[PDB]
Order: C-alpha cells, then sequence, then structure tokens
C-alpha cells in the first residue's frame, strides 16, 4: 500500500519545508484578499499589494517552518529509536506546532495546545 | 489545431468572467455582467462541439441557453432596480445588513 | 411525425384496444366515470364559491373553480377510461362489451 | 483608455496568441514520451499487482 | 457557403473610411423611469419571439401539423404573458 | 478544587464550552454578508476541487498526506 | 455524435460506430467485450490516434533532415 | 492567424469589460466581445447563430444593461477599487485554471501538425451530400418543434416567468 | 397521436390550470367595479385545488405515465422513482401552500402572482425530477431557479427582501454558469447529452489511466452546481441570508422541494451514470464540512430562521452520508432521511409562521411560551427534540444511519464527527426548550392564537414525529422500491 517512493530523511525534510512554503503563500493570499483595506488606504493601490505580499511571506515562513520541524522531528525520532509506528511522530507534531506556533502566538498555553492538536492529528494517521 | 483555438477562444471568456468576479468587490453590476460573459463562453462551447462532432445537440441547446440568459438578465436587473430603488445607491456598504 | 404507444410497463389485463381514438374513449365513459367527473367538478365549483365570498367575487370564483374541475374530471375520466380500454386497468365491463360487438 | 492604448493591447494579446501556438505545438510534439511513461507506470502497476498475488 | 461574407466586410471596412474621410475634412480648415426598463424587457421577449419563428418558418414544409401546433402552444404561452402586461398597464405610457 | 473544580472542569464542561463558543463566533463571522465573499468562497471551492482532485498526480513527489491535514489545524492557530 | 442528427442534414459522422457499439452494449454483460467498438466510437469523435501516427510521421521526417 | 486576431480583439474587449472604471463604458465594450463572437460564429459556417448573437445580444439584451446603467447615473465613487492587490490571488487563480483547461481538449483531441506535403490532396469529397444542402437555420428548425418541442415549451415558461416576474417587481402605476 | 400525451396528463393539467388562475387573479385583481379585491387567498385556495387535482391525476395513473416512453424518451423518462418523488414534492407543495393564508390576510400581501410563481415553479421541479438528458435538466433547473429569485425578492419595499433576491440571482446565475460549463465538457468529450448514452459510454472504465480530462471535469463542474443547490458547504453561504430575507412562507418553501428535486436529478445523473470513486468522495468531504459547519454556525445564531437554515445545511450533510457510501442501503437511507427531515421543517415552519403574527424574530421572543401556550411548547419541544435525534421520535431513523454507513463503509473519523455535531446540535436545540420552559423574563409576549390550517398541519405532523417508530413499515418499503427502480 505505501511501496512507491524512494525516500531521503534530509530530502523529506527539505521537500516539506517547501511544500509548507507553498500553503503557507496560498493562505496567505487567501487571507489577505478576504479582508479591506484600511480606510485611510482606499484611493492609494502600492500599500495594499505590500500588505498582500508580506502577508504571502509570513505565512509561507510559518507553514514551511511547521512542515519542515514536523518531519524532520518524526525522522530524528524514527532514525535513533529506530521503530516505525504513530507514536514517532506525534512528537513531531507536538514539536511543530508547540515551537512553531508559540512562537507565532507568544503564549506558553497556545503552544501547549497547539501541540496536543498537532499530536492527535497525526496520531489518527 | 482548429479545434483547440476556438476553445481557447472560448476559455479566455469564462476566465474573464471569473476574474470580473474577483476584481470588483464594489461594483456588483460588473459582476451581473461577468456571469454573462461565462453563459456567453458555455454558448460557444457547445456551438463549436456540435461542428467538431457533426451533432446538433450543441445547436438545439444553445438556442434554448441563449432564451434562459435573457431571462436571467431580465430579472437580475429588476432585482438590481428594486435594490437601489430602497437604497438610493447600489455600494456594496448598503446590501449587507443580512449576516451571521 | 413517427409515434409509439408501447408502454415500459405491459398491460396486466386483456388489451381491448391498444390505441383508442379519442371519441371511442369518451363514449367508454361508465356511470363510475361520470361519477368522478361530477365528484370533481362540484367540489371545485363549492371552493370557487367559498374563496371568494372575502373578497366579492364568489360567482366569478365560482366559474373559475368550476372550469379548473371541468378539465381536472375531464382529464381523470378519460384516463380510467383509456386505461380500462388499454388493459392498465380492471376492465370486466369492456371485455364483456368486446366480447359481445 | 486611449485609442493608441486600445491598440497596443491588441498586439500584445496577439502575441500572446501567437505564443500559446506554440505551446500547443510543444504539447503535441510530446505525446510519444507521455505515452512511453504511461506503459512503464501501468505496467509497473501489473509486475507489482501480480506479484504480490503470487504470495 | 460562408464566401459571401467577404464582401461585407470589404464594405465595412470602405464605410469606416468615407465617415473618417467625411468627419475629419472639417478638422483641416438623476431621474429613474421604470417605463424604460419595462419596454426593453417587452422587446426582448418578441425579440426571442421573432427568432424562434425565423426556423419555424423556414421548416414549416417538413414539420408540418405537430410543428404548427407546438408553435402555437409556444405564442399562446407568451400571449397569456402578453395580456397579463396589457391588463397591469405595461403598455400605457401616460 | 485541583481536580473536581480544576482540571477536570478545564478538561471537559468549563473549557469545552469555551473553546465551541470562541469556534461558532469565529464561523459565524465568516457569514459576512457581503456577496463578495460568497463568490469567493464558491470561487474557492471550485478551485480547491480541481486541485486536489484532478492535479495530485504530481505533487506526492514533494508532498505528503500527513503534511495536508496538519497544515489546515495548524491554521486555526494563526492571529 | 449519438443523436444520429449531421449537421448539415445528414446522418452524423460517428453515428454508425456510436450505434455499433450500442448494439454490442446491450447483450455483452461485460463492457470490456465493447472495448474496440467503444474506441472507434471515440476515435470518430476526437481522431486522436489518427493524428498522433501523422505527427509521429511528421516528426521523423523533421528527424531525418 | 485570423482566430488570433479576434482572440486578441475579444481578450482586451473582454478585460475593458471587467476593469472599465465606467459601467456604461463596460457595457459598449461587452457589444464589442458579442461582436467579435458573431465573426467567430461565420468562421464556424453558423451564420444563424451568428445573426442571433447580433439580434439577441446586442439588439435586446445590451440595450436593455444600457438603458438601466445609464439612468442610475452611477458615481465613480460608490464603485470605485484598487485592484492592485489583487494581482497575487488573480495570478494564482488564473493561473491554475489557465494550466488546467487550456489543455483540457489537448490528450482528448490531439492537434495535426501542419507538415511540408499538401495534404489538401487527400480531402475526400463525396457529391451526394452535396446535391441538396440544408441551411443551418432548416437543420435546426427540423428539430426544435417536433423531436424536443418540450423544451421548447420549457423555455416558453421561463420567459413567460421573466415577464411576470419584471411587471411584479417594478410596475407602479401612475 | 392524443394518447401518447397521457405521460404528461399531470403536467398538462397544472400548467393549464396555472394559466387559468394568472388570468383570473389579472383580470379581477384590476376590477374597479369589485374595488380591487386582494386574491392572494382565493388564488391560492384555487391553487391548492389545483396541487391536489394534479396529484390525484398522478397518482392514480401509476401505468399510464410510463405510455409511449420510446417517443417520449429523447425527453424525460418516468419510472417508479419519479413516480414517488413527484407525489411527494406535489404533498410538499399543498402544505406549504395551505400554510400561507393567515399571511396573506393579516399581513395584508394581495399579490396572487405568488401563488402564480409557486405553481411554475412546482411545474419545474417536476419536469426536474423526469429530467434524464442534461439539457432538459438544466431548463428545468433554470425554471425553478428564476421562480425563486422573484418570490425571494416579492417583499419589494424591504430592505432585507431586496437584498436576499440580489445575492440570490447573483450567486445562481454564478453556480448555473458553472454547472453549464461542466455539461458542455461532457458533451463535447462524449458527445452525448441523454443520461442512457452517457451511462453506456461511462460505465467500465472509470480512471482507466487513460482518463477523459473533459468527463471527469464536466462532472466536478456538475457537482459543484448540485452542491450549491442543495447548500452543502464550501456552497453554502446564500443559504441563511436568502432564508432569512425572504417572506417566511417563502423560506417554508425553498427548505423542502428544491432538496427533492434536486436529489432525484443527482441520484438520477451521478448513481446511474459511472464516473464513480471521486463523485462520492465529493459528496462525502461536503458532507463532514456541512456537519461541522452547520452545528457551529447554529449554535452561534440568536435568530429563529438563521438557526434554522443553519439545522438544514447539517441536516443535507447527514443526508448526503447517505449518498456517499453508494449502496442500496444508502440510497434507501438517503430517502429516508430527506422525507422525515420535509416533514419536520414542515412542522417547524408551521409554528415559525403561526408566531410571524406577533413578529418572532429572536428565539429569546419564545420566553414563557410554555405559560402563555403550554401545547404549542409541547409541540414545539417535540420538534426540537425530534431535530436533536432523541429517540423514539423520528428524528433518531436518519442519526441512526449516519452511524451504520460510518460503520458500514468503514469511516471511523466520519463516526466521531457524527457524534461531536450531534451533541453540539442537541445543545442548540435544547437552548431553545430551556428558552420556553425555564426562563422567567420580566417581559413577556403574548401571541395571537394560529388559524384552522396550521393547526390541523400540525397536529398531523406531530402525529407522526411522535409515532412514527410505532409503524415504520411503508416508508421503509417504499424507499426500499425507489432505491431499486433507479437501477430496474
Amino acid at each position: 500500500r505505501y511501496l512507491e517512493e524512494e525516500d531521503g530523511p534530509l530530502m523529506k525534510t527539505i521537500k516539506g519545508s517547501i511544500t509548507g512554503f507553498g500553503a503557507g503563500t496560498i493562505y496567505g493570499t487567501i487571507l489577505a484578499t478576504w479582508k479591506d483595506v484600511p480606510r485611510v488606504e482606499r484611493n492609494v493601490a502600492l500599500p495594499g499589494l505590500i500588505r498582500t505580499l508580506k502577508m504571502m511571506g509570513t505565512h509561507g515562513l510559518t507553514f514551511a517552518a511547521i512542515g519542515g520541524v514536523y518531519i524532520g522531528v518524526e525522522q530524528l525520532v524514527q532514525n535513533f529509536r529506530s521503530k516505525r509506528d504513530f507514536y514517532n511522530g506525534a512528537i513531531g507534531g507536538f514539536v511543530a506546532g508547540a515551537s512553531v506556533l508559540g512562537y507565532r502566538a507568544r503564549s506558553i498555553p497556545t503552544a501547549i495546545a497547539a501541540g496536543a492538536t498537532l499530536a492527535v492529528t497525526s496520531a489518527l494517521i | 489545431m482548429d479545434l483547440i483555438k476556438y476553445f481557447t477562444f472560448s476559455m479566455i471568456i469564462f476566465i474573464l468572467g471569473i476574474w470580473g468576479i474577483l476584481l470588483n468587490r464594489r461594483n456588483i453590476l460588473i459582476m451581473l455582467m461577468s456571469i454573462e460573459l461565462m453563459l456567453l463562453a458555455v454558448n460557444l462551447n457547445f456551438l463549436v462541439f456540435s461542428v467538431s462532432l457533426d451533432d446538433m445537440m450543441g445547436q438545439v441547446f444553445a438556442l434554448l441557453v441563449l432564451t434562459v440568459a435573457a431571462a436571467e438578465s431580465a430579472i437580475g436587473l429588476a432585482i438590481f432596480v428594486i435594490t437601489f430603488r430602497v437604497r438610493g445607491t447600489i455600494a456594496v456598504e448598503f446590501i449587507n445588513s443580512i449576516q451571521g | 411525425m413517427n409515434t409509439d404507444i408501447t408502454a415500459l410497463e405491459k398491460a396486466q389485463y386483456p388489451v381491448v384496444d391498444r390505441n383508442p381514438a379519442f371519441t371511442k374513449v369518451v363514449g367508454n365513459f361508465s356511470t363510475l366515470d361520470y361519477l368522478r367527473f361530477s365528484t370533481i367538478t362540484g367540489i371545485s365549483v363549492t371552493v370557487g364559491y367559498l374563496s371568494g365570498i372575502k373578497p366579492g367575487i364568489k360567482g366569478p370564483s365560482m366559474v373559475t373553480g368550476g372550469l379548473i374541475g371541468l378539465m381536472g374530471g375531464f382529464m381523470y375520466a378519460y384516463q380510467n377510461s383509456a386505461g380500462r380500454l388499454m388493459g392498465f386497468f380492471p376492465n370486466d365491463g369492456e371485455v364483456a362489451s368486446y366480447q359481445k360487438r | 483608455v486611449k485609442v493608441l492604448t486600445y491598440f497596443g493591447m491588441t498586439l500584445a494579446a496577439f502575441a500572446f496568441w501567437q505564443s500559446m501556438d506554440k505551446v500547443h505545438v510543444w504539447i503535441a510534439l510530446h505525446q510519444d514520451e507521455k505515452q512511453e511513461r504511461m506503459e512503464k507506470e501501468a505496467e509497473v502497476r501489473r509486475v507489482r499487482a501480480e506479484l504480490l498475488r503470487k504470495a | 457557403m460562408m464566401l459571401e461574407f467577404a464582401p461585407i466586410f470589404i464594405y465595412l471596412v470602405i464605410s469606416l473610411l468615407v465617415s473618417l474621410i467625411l468627419l475629419g475634412v472639417p478638422f483641416l480648415f438623476s431621474r429613474f423611469d421604470i417605463r424604460f426598463y419595462l419596454v426593453s424587457i417587452l422587446f426582448l421577449i418578441f425579440d426571442l419571439e421573432v427568432t424562434f419563428f425565423f426556423p419555424w418558418a423556414v421548416s414549416l414544409n417538413k414539420i408540418d401539423l405537430f410543428g404548427f401546433w407546438s408553435m402555437m402552444a409556444f405564442l399562446f404561452i407568451l400571449t397569456i404573458g402578453f395580456l397579463y402586461e396589457w391588463k397591469r398597464g405595461a403598455l400605457d405610457w401616460e | 478544587e485541583a481536580l473536581d473544580k480544576g482540571a477536570i472542569e478545564i478538561l471537559g464542561p468549563y473549557g469545552i464550552s469555551y473553546t465551541f463558543r470562541r469556534l461558532a463566533e469565529r464561523i459565524s463571522q465568516l457569514q459576512s454578508g457581503f456577496v463578495y465573499h460568497y463568490a469567493f468562497a464558491m470561487l474557492l471551492g471550485l478551485t480547491l476541487f480541481v486541485t486536489f482532485f484532478c492535479m495530485w498526480d504530481s505533487l506526492s513527489s514533494w508532498v505528503d498526506n500527513r503534511l495536508s491535514f496538519i497544515l489546515i489545524v495548524s491554521s486555526f492557530y494563526t492571529k | 455524435m449519438a443523436s444520429g442528427w449531421g449537421i448539415t442534414g445528414n446522418k452524423g459522422r460517428c453515428y454508425d460506430f456510436w450505434m455499433d457499439f450500442s448494439e454490442c452494449m446491450s447483450h455483452c454483460r461485460e463492457p470490456k467485450d465493447c472495448t474496440l467498438l467503444r474506441e472507434d466510437y471515440l476515435e470518430c469523435l476526437h481522431h486522436s490516434k489518427e493524428f498522433q501516427r501523422r505527427n509521429r510521421i511528421y516528426k521523423e521526417e523533421q528527424r531525418k533532415l | 492567424m485570423i482566430l488570433s486576431v479576434l482572440s486578441s480583439l475579444a481578450l482586451v474587449s473582454g478585460l475593458m469589460v471587467v476593469r472599465a472604471k465606467n459601467p456604461v463604458h463596460s457595457v459598449l465594450f461587452f457589444i464589442l466581445v458579442f461582436c467579435d463572437t458573431s465573426g467567430l460564429l461565420l468562421l464556424l459556417g453558423l451564420d444563424f447563430f451568428a445573426m442571433i448573437f447580433l439580434v439577441v445580444y446586442i439588439g435586446a439584451i445590451a440595450v436593455l444593461f444600457l438603458f438601466v446603467v445609464m439612468m442610475f447615473h452611477i458615481q465613480i465613487a460608490e464603485i470605485h477599487e484598487e485592484v492592485l492587490r489583487y494581482l497575487p490571488v488573480s495570478g494564482i487563480i488564473g493561473l491554475i485554471f489557465w494550466w488546467e483547461m487550456f489543455f483540457i481538449l489537448d490528450n482528448e483531441s490531439i492537434p495535426l501538425l501542419p507538415t511540408q506535403r499538401n495534404t489538401t490532396s487527400l480531402r475526400y469529397t463525396v457529391y451526394a451530400g452535396k446535391v441538396r444542402s440544408w441551411t443551418n437555420l432548416e437543420t435546426l428548425g427540423n428539430l426544435l418543434y417536433t423531436y424536443y418541442f418540450v423544451w421548447f415549451l420549457v423555455s416558453s415558461l421561463i420567459l413567460l416567468v421573466a415577464m411576470i416576474g419584471a411587471i411584479v417587481l417594478t410596475m407602479h402605476r401612475t | 397521436m392524443f394518447n401518447l400525451f397521457l405521460a404528461v396528463f399531470p403536467e398538462i393539467f397544472i400548467i393549464n390550470a396555472t394559466f387559468i388562475l394568472l388570468i383570473h387573479g389579472v383580470v379581477f385583481s384590476t376590477s374597479k367595479k369589485y374595488d380591487y379585491p386582494p386574491l392572494a387567498s382565493n388564488v391560492g385556495w384555487l391553487g391548492l385545488l389545483s396541487v391536489l387535482i394534479t396529484l390525484l391525476l398522478l397518482a392514480a395513473g401509476a401505468p399510464l405515465l410510463t405510455i409511449a416512453h420510446l417517443f417520449w424518451n429523447n425527453l424525460f423518462r418516468r419510472d417508479n422513482f419519479t413516480y414517488f418523488c413527484q407525489i411527494f414534492l406535489l404533498l410538499s407543495t399543498a402544505g406549504t401552500i395551505s400554510m400561507c393564508f393567515d399571511f396573506f390576510d393579516q399581513e395584508r400581501f394581495d399579490a396572487f402572482e405568488f401563488i402564480v410563481l409557486i405553481l411554475l415553479s412546482t411545474c419545474g421541479m417536476l419536469f426536474m425530477i423526469s429530467a434524464y438528458d442534461l439539457i432538459a435538466m438544466y431548463l428545468a433547473i433554470e425554471l425553478q431557479s428564476l421562480c425563486f429569485y422573484v418570490i425571494a425578492a416579492s417583499k419589494r419595499k424591504s430592505e432585507f427582501s431586496t437584498e436576499a433576491g440580489l445575492k440570490y440571482l447573483i450567486l445562481g446565475a454564478f453556480s448555473s454558469g458553472i454547472l453549464l460549463f461542466g455539461c458542455s465538457m461532457i458533451y463535447g468529450s462524449t458527445g452525448a447529452t441523454h443520461f442512457d448514452q452517457l451511462a453506456k459510454i461511462l460505465t467500465g472504465y472509470e480512471i482507466t489511466g487513460a482518463r477523459s480530462s473533459g468527463i471527469f471535469m464536466g462532472i466536478l463542474f456538475i457537482a459543484v452546481g448540485f452542491l450549491f443547490k442543495i447548500t452543502a458547504v464550501p456552497f453554502h453561504m446564500w443559504a441563511p441570508d436568502i432564508y432569512e430575507g425572504s417572506p417566511t412562507p417563502v423560506t417554508a418553501f425553498l427548505s423542502i422541494a428544491p432538496k427533492i428535486s434536486i436529489f432525484a436529478n443527482i441520484l438520477r445523473v451521478f448513481i446511474y451514470g459511472s464516473y464513480g470513486a471521486t463523485l462520492q468522495q465529493i459528496f462525502f468531504f461536503c458532507s463532514i464540512a456541512s456537519m461541522i459547519l452547520g452545528a457551529l454556525a447554529a449554535m452561534a445564531q440568536t435568530k429563529v430562521k438563521r438557526l434554522l437554515a443553519y439545522s438544514s445545511i447539517g441536516h443535507v450533510g447527514y443526508i448526503c452520508i447517505g449518498f456517499s457510501c453508494g449502496t442500496i442501503e444508502g440510497i434507501q437511507s438517503l430517502l429516508i432521511g430527506i422525507f422525515i427531515y420535509a416533514l419536520m421543517t414542515m412542522d417547524a415552519f408551521a409554528i415559525v409562521l403561526a408566531l410571524r403574527q406577533t413578529r418572532v424574530k429572536y428565539i429569546a421572543d419564545l420566553g414563557a411560551l410554555a405559560k402563555t401556550n403550554p401545547i404549542l411548547a409541547i409541540t414545539f419541544s417535540i420538534t426540537m427534540f425530534s431535530y436533536a435525534g432523541i429517540p423514539p421520535l423520528a428524528g433518531f431513523c436518519s442519526k441512526f444511519y449516519l452511524f451504520f454507513a460510518a460503520l458500514g463503509c468503514g469511516a471511523y473519523f466520519l463516526a466521531l464527527v457524527g457524534v461531536v455535531t450531534s451533541v453540539i446540535g442537541c445543545f442548540y436545540y435544547i437552548r431553545l426548550v430551556k428558552r420556553m420552559f425555564f426562563d422567567t423574563p420580566r417581559t413577556w409576549i403574548l401571541y395571537e392564537p394560529m388559524d384552522r390550517n396550521k393547526s390541523l398541519l400540525l397536529a398531523m405532523t406531530s402525529f407522526f414525529i411522535t409515532l412514527f417508530l410505532l409503524y415504520p413499515s411503508p416508508l421503509f418499503s417504499v424507499t426500499h422500491q425507489m432505491a431499486l427502480s433507479l437501477y430496474l
């Protein structure tokens, strides 16, 4: 069922960071487009584009950090311990969630909640 | 390469309708016109395919879709008129009361 | 215009006439058919009268309701008569009159 | 817009459509590599499911 | 054949040129009326009626009685619409 | 205090009501009352359908299914 | 071209192929039994294999030049 | 080449429909997109549809749009917005739709590449079809009112609804 | 020749009766002699009679609706599935009409054209059910949609009604254009629009490596249009705004009949055509999104109409779970869920229309209703517990299936979503029971008693809701019949 791949832990981490950046760029574009423009900005176009691109870059960065650290810690767990399970990975989701989303939200309870949610989500898979 | 060129003509009109929706969040009249551009592109698709397949069903449906497009435009502009008459303006900030 | 009366589900009763003419189906109207016709028409006239009192048009409303009922009752009676002649409905009397004439 | 602006946008669109013609010819020229790659991926799946049922 | 449309195009170009010569030689020396919407709607409906008549009129010799009566039913529906519009005062401009 | 009216409440009825009230508040704000947002949502759904159910043949080279769902849930902890 | 009505007032170019495929499928309880007729109909619709073969010829001509 | 000219005219005219500041100009550019479509239909040999697109889209529908838009006297402030910020989202959406749909036929309808050989000599002519040829008009009229008459009548019902709804929504009798 | 039209007798009758009513209304509403009488209730009673006569003609002519099936084949297809679907649609329309007379008389909504447009849309949905070709399907869908656009804007001086109509026209025309683009792709790729031809072309292959992308995207776009029609997330945001902004009898009608007709279309198009997995995954993912989003958004609502709109979105999610599984029991359960949701919604909107005489708007307006009208508070509590799926009320039946398919098609994430969203739904439904029974407000609203039509309809639907699980055999048998008749 899974016998179509070539793997490579470093390649896995790089590709995951790249995919995370792409998804974060798409998400940032969507969020920037949903929002209205500040009233002081309705009559001038360029600052709106700058804010859209800034949102794109910031979301690409945070999503790339999550999508990289998740699999990086997943392999660095399954490499040293060298056991394949859903446990290996629950730790990666937790550390990605905690670190990145707590650096972003600046809150420790938010870090714990985000890591827990990512842990359950990666556990189901 | 004839079929691909006619097809891309119609496809560009369809994409222009989509972009016109995307680009006119303050202009609801242009949104209605973008929808009419999409409908025109679909009609073209049916006619081109009818020719390409030597089949008449694409032409029958093109005529009927014409009737539908006319009816849609008449009703759409009637609703636009009563919306404007009630509010005095067409600005999108006056048609956002229903929410949640 | 090419036509084909053939139904998806075959008639379960003796087929007296596959495609009976309009006047033949009308002439096949039975006592029960006229009872259905009259009941539908009378109910429709009554509804027209009763719903017309408040706007003040009970007479014209009566005529309108009666027209709707006349069309619906005639269509229902025709439906039953033609179904009997075609074998789709139980058609004892149709077969008894057919086996004799 | 100015009339010259409409003319210039038309020229640019004409160039875009000729570029699309080149893209279509490129896609038409690579039908055989698509077919040969598809030969492999479908046959790999066959040799695969056949081997997976030998046990 | 579509060959006969090419002279129409060349004719259009020449008409354009004549228009510009005539127009250019001298450069050398808040109240919405719903009745216009209503007339537009009526025109659109009957425009579609003329459109559906064009194939019918050229095809009458093949469609025979079936085609005639289907067009009559079509007209009957649209004429009921017309009578509705008439009784509602959409045809009055005073 | 620490268990019955503490952690059990927080990891139970008291916390569950809080988080679901915030989730309901946020989901309600999506229905913004702007027709442009409804068309944008329809267009995004169309684009998402096309992308996932047709353009998902060569992506599996660079992506994994695990990452995808991870990022969707992680989007909830933004701003 | 499954309806039969051609755009110039005659039988459609691909109607006979459609009818062959349909008549085969009406009694063959397995769709794979009518695969050849199905791809005949679709080939009539789009001329994919014919044009692919002619493009092969053109490509070989360009290669030998 | 000719298809490239018509495609370019339609592309510019459509951009002007969706990007003009003034909605009256937008309706006028829409008339140009319909004229170009009529030209394409003439190329396909469908002269009835080419004329009907002129009669219905331009002669009747665009007129209604023009009457309504002109009498509305829309002010540019009520509908103005800067569109530079939408270049990325337009880019992604349009690029996905482009890469996926401008090339949807390519696998199914492979183009015949033009060679340096006269392939016109292999056109086979069948004269039997040419004895009494049918126009687009009579070919369509052979079907509309007999084999497919129910859809014709349903379209009449659609038109009736349009007339009723127009009267009911807007009529204020003097 | 005349006997061929026996297959279209119900439609012929209803269309001609609609014309008669249009003429009668316009002639006597303009009459100075009768002082321009309001004719909305008169034409309403005559139209209800017309619907009941149409129902008589259709149900008593079951074998005759299949006469001349080859002559009528290129236009429509009448079978047992269509027979029962059309009977149910006519019953829904009759109930909805009977629920409107108090609204006509007390608000003085005098426009009889309201009834005419409802009847014309009923014709359109009748043609939708028997549609057997993409062309006919689209035409019938457009007729129904245009009637709804016009009736959504019927209160033409109200800001809310004009706003509802405008959003409906734009989002509805957009979705219709998307669906029409899908039909064009399918036609171009297969040269066929008839459902039988599409069946033959597409069966046996699905995605056989060399998949026609044209067919696949035609299917995707048609599916997007259908999902807009059934208010599945993420194509749903038009529904709560239009449901609120439209006049309440319009909201009641839009809640039931279009769903019956569009689900008939979805069955006959997808279950019958053959692209397979992707089509069902579409509906699987949209069902999950609908359940979650409907539950949360309903939990956030403070107005009765919005709560009902979001509840309907959640329930279509539950129903579409049945279409996702793609088995005989899936179709049967979809049909059972549709029937029970329709009866429950008719109950709920009968109560809402009864309370609209004193202008109910907020959930808090129902405070102390168990004192001012105890039997109405019990009837409404029964409806809310039925909506929540508490056994042995009829609402349990649909909930039971959700978990039956989740453990049948082997899907435990679906099961978990169902458990959580069921709990959330139970909460926001029992909040209304708390408001009517447990609260002691300082200011009470006294409500006018309802008319006879709504009391009789409410009594019957409430008896059904409490007592269906005692004698559920006929619905089970008839839905099994319909599920089988989809293929044979």
